[PDB]
């Protein structure tokens, strides 16, 4: 029996940088959601490998 | 975190997309091209005009 264990992430951008990533082609919300789904999964990795 | 940043007001800079901050530009944009206007002509008729 274990109880369970929290993995926290926040990035966080000002709205003159979303404003002009649009410009320039890339989904400012979506491609900053992707990110911390990238790295929080990534980051798990670390964490059961290293279990392992 | 990840400050959008700007450009250093340098028109070598600004051309290139040299930024200060995160996710440099692809480029400018075009406005459009502006060319020189042509000039008028004086009508041939004050003086003679004989097809040879």
């Amino acid at each position: 029996q274990t109880a369970v264990k929290s993995r926290k992430l926040k990035t966080g951008i000002t709205v003159e940088l979303a404003q002009d990533l649009e410009a320039n082609g890339f989904d400012a919300p979506n491609f900053l959601e992707d990110l911390l789904a990238t790295e929080m999964a990534d980051e798990i990795n670390k964490d059961i490998l290293q279990s392992l | 975190a990840e400050i959008g940043g700007d450009h250093g007001y340098n028109a070598t800079n600004i051309a290139a997309g040299q930024t200060s901050g995160a996710v440099t530009q692809i480029g400018p944009a075009v406005m459009g091209m502006v060319r020189r206007a042509i000039p008028n002509l004086i009508a041939f008729d004050i003086c003679g005009v004989q097809p040879m």
